[PDB]
């Protein structure tokens, strides 16, 4: 709005101040603008009661500061598209199909699209592009399928497989169910990620942030003696290593040692007998030291690794009893039978 | 339980009494009245008296009901 | 039989350990602010500095304004693309860098404010010039509270840290010193500094941090370094509410054993104020005496040191403890009566130097710390 | 036995199994023949050589030697993709943080504006003492000759309009002769108005700090009343003595053949505290109304008689001390 | 959201007392808005009356008083 | 309904691959020391001499060539997780840099071939393929799968990336994680 | 092929014999 | 090319950061027609109702305490208003050869009632 009022020769004369009142009253963190002070509604509970020297030495620094450049490196040294990706079923920044209500991640497409080198005009998905290709061509779908089979005479059996995946939109690879049902311990997460028996049930936000001040999931901010007592038996959780339960006395709560239970065999352990500072509230399930490992590394003197076999459902898992008792080379995958 | 709670107070009574009695406030807060006024308005301040005896008197007043719980806790803290 | 329960002795200076102290402060550092709702505030630096000037501590030390780091000098540890992104990103053109926002972890928990590059340059220049002044012998103690960004890594910004100036300072120290010991008394683990010097024996990175489900998650006791840096990264995991006596009886034996075993030539001390009681994100119960006892104890060894201030998200407590620590480096103990500064209204209600500890449970049991220090001492036997 | 587990890890597992049995774990320790690297740790993983080769222009040979570029760690990897637990803070601590936040807001804005006022007034007192024939072509570099290039930009973009702040910055860079004094005057007016609002807010912040701070620093005391209601009961006091007895009986079969004839130990070094508790009890008896006066006086001599009979205190000393 | 506190089964209970045997599903959310706008009429007048007595608290007497104005008298709460 | 009899050793290999990619956040070393062509060529050169029927030889070569073409055309579509799509992008850009089109036969390892085999029945059920072709393709895939058990120790080995550079999987960087699963 | 992941059903006495056998083998081969 | 952002997060991993007998449909319904018609207690759980009044009165005047009898007066009045309106709706439905109250049935009733 004519900020600089130049003269006839281009010389500056006088400028006009812009709209200060445009953002002079923006809401700050106080809830009020910086122009004004506190209101009475918040002055009531803040002040105790509401009724209806310049000897500074901090200005001497600029003078007493000497620059410093003595380093060795000185100088130089319509419809709304979805809000979940159609390929991986996850949220993020999407490239939206124009004539199709599906949305895809920029990395989820074939070929993946750079987030700065976008298509200039319109972008269709693979299914949509196949739809326009079919509608533009006069011949029907089975005619093009037969033509593609006959033209690709080198491979016949995969030709129908080759034809139909040009129409399929790109999707993230997921293991089929029959690969997942053979292992009952293996679960699928919310994002499709891996999950198994060594994974905790995720704690809801009602447990983490919706709890009282003194009582925290961390069990470190207060003296909680209702953790040395078994809930379903009423007895005392005796720690395995020290063979004691340090419950404390509530007059000397520093005499109480924290105790946790294993997430697999429920063996109670003190926080000091096994060296641990956390309680393992979320993430993976905590394993006590008494459990046999499912993965070990041994030195060849390279190395060799061994992993225990995954659990298999009862319809596809065979338990067999050796005939040889002594020296039977089992893969380390064994089962203990009672001794009679 | 009561005797241990009072013994924790009495075993440190001399050092907290010497700390409260030798409480040298800073000058610019006195000139610009930045300190708490209400604190001593209710006479909670443990100045001029033994700390453990003042704890006993304050707890007696709290038992008798003439003293609020919040003011007793604030004075102790 | 390693941990000993000892009451917190009063802080006493050593008159036979007078050190030339160099102070690095750029008046601009404070005029930068992470955000509106953000806990990290560079404004804590200049109220700490206002306590230095008003205590009359400038008469016992030299105040320097370090030259801000250029692009390349930052690339002594970080990649070219990360420094190039940091020097170009603004809150205006944040949509122009979306791939780099998630690549370098900038935009959430490390927000883009328009003085980001200048703040990082001030921090890195302060750390590098403190190390350089230590190298040439111009000073014995280099104080730079402008930095402390120990969470920043080679190609990412984490933990409100963008430029890992401590790695740049240790790099500048390594050009003249064979062994540099980094001590981190910040309540968070020094993951960036430890990760940077994980595979080298020239730098021993010791971190006294809370290790639970706390940020950054790294810092297990078994993390001792790989390759040639094995047993050259000491991690001391601590629980909540550690008090001054407990922290002293943990800190002094470990640092003493490192001193007589690793034998460093220079010391970098991260003085994170979030180890103090009452911190917004920290969970320790250290008073200002407990925080400053580490600085006074590391001062007793006579090794040329670089005091670099890190965390601290309540501005008053970190400013007071930095002023007390800085005064301790001049072999004086500042009186517990604050002088009049321009930010005098922060330090209510008593307006004293002291930071009062909370009455919360010191859950660090002597048995746990005994086991921790026993394994730490056992790992330190191979550092001769 | 399958030549899979190494002897060191077997000894470690048996140590975790039979650690407290010192005699047995020694039989094995030797029955076995164990004589007293690559410890990576849980929170680091090794990148390939492809990911290491990323250009760091400032690195010399020493930097490439002493810096680790293959082993990395991340908070997401250490969290196992779950997250972190923040420390719980009182509501008094939260409102203290809010007071500090508002304080920081006001002080950050005021000090940035004051630094810009200092720079602009240096420019103004430079431009006042020269004539007008060269004042037309006088320009100002980015940063206005200051060590920052963005602080004055932040102050201008805040004080003036969003769209007009850029053009005011450009007008200051191109023609500072007209734009500098009006900008300095507006910044000074904004400074004094912000400082008056900051003083009026400082009163409120100081009074809330005085109201809040000591409760905020109290952690166990804020929840001590419900904790004392829950834990000073019959069940917990039985649980403490029973847990100590269970510990003693569990460790009796392992060692310490002279089993102790006590579980709890109480020390009474001061005798005046008994009189203090008796005075507190007498005050409660005098104050209360749910108990009858005969029941009140029987409570009085019951407490006095039990204290005089259990301990070494005489009734005459109790009467003369209370 | 305090409005979503008027729950479905509660609106179903009101319909049952009202003799309705099958409630559409889209009724539940219509009954909220109608409820709100009505309460938002009484309570408005309830308060005009309140700030006429310079009282800061509202009374049940003022509530039945606002109902009398609207037209729907309520017996059993005073007046 | 079309069923495939994959051995549980290869099923566990696929499940461990899923573990490494999604939970452990590991991608494959690309190009592998043993690619997919290399496996579909050695299997052809091993079972080509196992019988002396020329029609069976033609069917085996037909199956191998069709599997190769299907692998190349479908790897970019539906054969790799969301984490590995960034590695696919960098491979495509590196191939376009040197002006040679990217072929997944010579690049990707046998684990992605096993993924194609495992997801193959769903693709079979989604096309108008007659019963005879489906049965014979399932039979040939089953024979290739039982050939893979005899060489499961040389194509699908178990190695920690933190210890061996010659592992089949590599650990990823935080920047790769951010770009792959952040936008 | 369900026979590849067969779980060996072993007993305590066989584990005892195998552990004793292999420790005696290792001890006397090193001796 | 239209694009949209849904993650709404500039950076990933935000969490890891430092900041049997069965009745036919309707018989039970008529049974508890009888139950809620023979009854006189108050059908909108109270607390929830009280709150409805706090958040909605807030607009007309802040800090407005409500005598307990008042929020009970608002409840009674509201339940009476809605049971009258629902009798009318059932009629506005039984009118159109039907037995299911529908939104339209109540936008009409209120028009004839004249409450609109
Ligand atoms: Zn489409
Ligand atoms: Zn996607
Ligand atoms: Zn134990
Ligand atoms: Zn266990
Ligand atoms: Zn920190």
């Amino acid at each position: 709005k004519e900020l600089l009022e130049k003269d006839s020769k281009g010389n500056i004369i006088k400028l006009n101040e812009p709209s200060t009142i445009s953002e002079d009253s923006k809401v700050s963190v106080t809830g009020l603008p910086l122009n004004k002070g506190p209101s009475e509604k918040i002055k009531r509970e803040s002040l105790w009661n509401y009724r209806k020297r310049n000897d500074l030495k901090t200005f001497l620094t600029e003078n007493m500061t000497e620059e410093s450049n003595i380093r060795s490196t000185i100088g130089w040294n319509d419809f709304e598209n979805e809000d979940f990706c159609s390929a991986c079923n996850q949220s993020g920044s999407f490239l939206c199909c124009d004539t199709c209500p599906k949305s895809f991640h920029f990395l989820c497409l074939d070929p993946p699209i750079d987030p700065n080198n976008l298509p200039k005009g319109d972008w269709h998905c693979n299914e949509c592009k196949f739809k326009i290709f079919i509608n533009n061509s006069m011949a029907t779908l089975k005619k093009i399928e037969s033509n593609f089979i006959k033209q690709n005479n080198n491979v016949k059996i995969f030709a129908k497989l080759l034809f139909n995946i040009d129409s399929h939109n790109p999707k993230q690879f997921q293991l089929p169910n029959y690969i997942k049902e053979t292992f009952p311990a293996v679960k699928t997460g919310s994002r499709g990620q891996y999950s198994d028996e060594n994974d905790k049930i995720p704690l809801t936000d009602r447990q983490l942030f919706n709890t009282s001040y003194g009582q925290s999931i961390t069990k470190l901010d207060s003296y909680n003696p209702d953790t040395h007592i078994d809930s379903n038996s009423g007895k005392f959780l005796i720690c395995y290593k020290c063979n004691q339960t340090r419950l404390g006395s509530w007059s000397h709560p520093e005499n109480s040692r924290l105790i946790m239970t294993c997430d697999y065999c429920q063996t109670p352990w003190h926080l000091d007998c096994v060296p641990r500072a956390s309680f393992k509230n979320l993430g993976s399930k905590w394993k006590c030291p008494l459990h046999s490992p499912t993965k070990v590394y041994k030195k060849i003197h390279n190395y060799k690794v061994w992993k225990k076999q995954r659990l298999i459902n009862k319809k596809n898992q065979l338990y067999y009893e050796p005939l040889q008792k002594i020296g039977y080379q089992n893969n380390g995958n064994i089962q203990i039978i009672p001794t009679t | 339980t009561i005797y241990e709670r009072l013994l924790e107070i009495k075993q440190m009574n001399e050092r907290v009494t010497k700390e409260i009695n030798t409480r040298s406030t800073v000058t610019f807060a006195k000139d610009l009245d930045l300190l708490s006024s209400q604190l001593s308005e209710m006479g909670l301040d443990f100045v001029g008296e033994d700390a453990y005896k003042q704890v006993l008197r304050l707890s007696r007043r709290l038992i008798n009901g003439d003293l609020e719980h919040q003011w007793f806790e604030e004075s102790l803290r | 039989m390693v941990y000993e329960a000892t009451p917190f002795d009063p802080i006493t200076v050593k008159p036979s350990d007078k050190r030339r102290v160099a102070y690095f402060y750029d008046a601009d550092v404070g005029n930068y602010a992470y955000g509106a709702g953000h806990p990290m505030k560079p404004h804590r630096i200049r109220m700490a500095h206002s306590l230095i000037m008003n205590y009359g501590l400038y008469k016992k030390m030299e105040i320097y304004r370090a030259k801000p780091a250029t692009k390349q000098e930052m690339c002594q540890f970080h990649t070219d693309e990360y420094i190039d992104f940091l020097s170009r990103v603004t809150p205006d053109n944040l949509e122009m860098f979306k791939r780099e926002s998630v690549k370098f972890n900038v935009g959430d928990d490390c927000p883009v404010f328009d003085g980001l590059y200048e703040y990082c340059s001030i921090s890195g220049g302060g750390s590098m010039e403190g190390a350089a002044r230590l190298n040439r012998g111009k000073c014995d103690v280099a104080v730079n509270y402008a930095g402390g960004l120990h969470h920043a890594k080679k190609s990412e910004a984490s933990g409100f840290c963008y430029l890992n100036d401590i790695v740049l300072g240790i790099i500048e120290l390594l050009r003249y010193h064979p062994r540099v010991l980094y001590i981190d008394i910040d309540v968070h683990h020094g993951d960036g500094v430890e990760e940077a010097f994980y595979t080298t024996d020239r730098v021993m990175t010791c971190s006294f941090h809370k290790y639970g489900e706390f940020f950054p998650g790294t810092g297990e006791l078994r993390d001792i370094g790989v390759g040639a840096g094995k047993n050259y990264a000491v991690n001391v995991p601590l629980r909540d509410g550690i008090d001054d006596a407990t922290y002293r009886s943990v800190f002094e034996p470990v640092i003493k054993k490192i001193m007589e075993w690793y034998q460093p030539s220079a010391v970098v001390l991260q003085c994170g104020g979030d180890s103090l009681s009452g911190d917004r994100l920290g969970c320790f119960n250290l008073s200002m005496e407990g925080h400053a006892n580490c600085v006074n104890y590391v001062k007793s060894f006579g090794i040329p040191m670089m005091v670099v201030g890190g965390g601290g998200y309540t501005m008053r407590n970190v400013a007071r403890t930095w002023c007390f620590e800085t005064g301790l480096l001049n072999n004086v103990v500042l009186d517990k009566d604050l002088p009049y500064n321009e930010y005098y209204e922060y330090y209510g209600p008593d307006y004293k130097l002291s930071v009062r500890p909370s009455n919360m449970f010191n859950v660090n049991t002597p048995e746990y710390l005994d086991k921790v220090m026993t394994n730490i001492f056992a790992n330190l036997e191979n550092t001769k | 036995s399958q030549d899979i587990l190494d002897l060191d890890d077997l000894v470690e597992k048996v140590d975790f199994y039979l650690g407290s049995n010192k005699e047995l774990f020694t039989w094995f320790k030797n029955f076995v023949g164990y004589q007293e690297c690559e410890a990576f740790g849980p929170s680091y993983k090794r990148l390939p050589k492809s990911d290491t080769f990323m250009p760091c222009s400032g690195r010399d040979d020493m930097c490439w030697e002493v810096l680790n570029d293959e082993w990395v760690g991340h908070p997401v990897w250490a969290s196992e993709d779950s997250g972190f637990i923040a420390h719980r803070k009182n509501q008094y601590e939260e409102t203290l943080f809010k007071i500090e936040e508002e304080r920081h807001e006001y002080d950050f804005y005021i000090e940035s504006n004051l630094r810009t006022i200092q720079c602009l007034e240096t420019i103004v007192n430079k431009i006042e003492n020269m004539t007008e024939n060269e004042k037309a072509n006088f320009k100002l570099p980015p940063g206005l000759g200051h060590t920052s290039m963005t602080i004055y930009k932040k102050v201008i973009r805040k004080v003036y309009d969003k769209e007009r702040g850029f053009e005011i910055i450009d007008a200051l860079h191109e023609h500072p002769a007209v734009t500098a004094p009006v900008v300095l005057k507006r910044l000074k007016q904004k400074d004094e108005e912000w400082r008056r609002a900051q003083r009026e807010w400082n009163k409120v912040w100081r009074e809330l700090e005085q109201k809040v701070f000591f409760k905020s620093l109290d952690h166990l005391g804020l929840t001590f009343k419900q904790a004392d209601k829950k834990l000073l009961t019959t069940k917990q006091l039985i649980s403490e003595i029973s847990s100590i007895k269970v510990d003693q009986t569990n460790k009796k079969i392992h060692w310490l053949t002279p089993k102790p004839k006590s579980q709890l130990d109480f020390d009474f070094p001061d005798k005046n505290i008994f009189y203090d508790i008796l005075c507190l009890a007498d005050t409660f008896i005098t104050h209360t109304t749910a108990y009858s006066n005969p029941d009140k006086e029987r409570l009085k001599d019951l407490l006095k008689y039990f204290i005089s009979l259990f301990f070494s205190i005489s009734f005459e000393k109790i009467e003369e001390s209370l | 959201d305090n409005i979503q506190g008027i729950t479905k089964p509660a609106i179903r209970r009101l319909a049952r007392r009202g003799g309705v045997k099958r409630i559409s599903g889209l009724i539940y959310e219509e009954t909220r808005g109608v409820l709100k706008v009505f309460l938002e009429n009484v309570i408005r007048d309830a308060v005009t009356y309140t700030e006429h007595a310079k009282r800061k608290t509202v009374t049940a007497m003022d509530v039945v008083y606002a109902l009398k104005r609207q037209g729907r008298t309520l017996y059993g709460f005073g007046g | 309904k079309i069923s495939l009899q994959i051995p549980i050793k290869l099923k566990s290999v696929l499940v461990d691959d899923w573990e490494y990619v999604t939970k452990d956040k590991k991608i494959c070393r690309l190009p592998a020391d043993v690619t997919v062509e290399m496996v579909l060529n050695k299997y052809e050169h091993e079972v080509s001499q196992e019988l002396e029927s020329p029609g069976s030889q033609s069917q085996l070569s037909e199956y191998c060539a069709g599997l190769k073409l299907y692998f190349d055309k479908c790897l970019g579509n539906m054969l790799l997780y969301r984490l590995e799509r960034l590695q696919y992008d960098e491979l495509l850009k590196k191939s376009s840099k040197d002006q040679k089109p990217l072929v997944p036969i010579r690049i990707y390892g046998a684990i992605h071939l096993l993924r194609l085999i495992s997801v193959l029945p769903e693709l079979i059920s989604s096309t108008t393929m007659d019963l005879q072709s489906c049965q014979l393709l399932i039979k040939q895939t089953e024979d290739f799968l039982v050939w893979l058990l005899m060489h499961v120790d040389e194509y699908f080995n178990d190695k920690d990336p933190n210890r061996s550079d010659d592992a089949l999987y590599v650990n990823t960087s935080s920047q790769y994680e951010g770009v792959a699963l952040g936008m | 092929f369900n026979q590849d992941f067969k779980i060996t059903q072993i007993d305590e006495n066989s584990i005892k014999y195998d552990f004793f056998d292999k420790i005696y083998k290792s001890k006397m081969v090193q001796k | 090319a239209r694009t949209k952002q849904t993650a709404r997060k500039s950076t990933g991993g935000k969490a890891p950061r430092k900041q049997p007998h069965r009745y036919r449909p309707g018989t039970v319904a008529l049974r508890e027609i009888r139950r809620y018609q023979k009854s006189t207690e108050l059908l909108i759980r109270k607390l929830p109702f009280q709150r409805l009044v706090r958040e909605i009165a807030q607009d007309f005047k802040t800090d407005l305490r409500f005598q307990s009898s008042a929020v009970m007066a608002l409840q009674e009045a509201s339940e009476a208003y809605l049971v009258a309106l629902f009798e009318d709706t059932n009629l506005a439905a039984i009118h159109a050869k039907r037995v299911t109250i529908m939104p339209k049935d109540i936008q009409l009733a209120r028009r004839i009632r004249g409450e609109r």
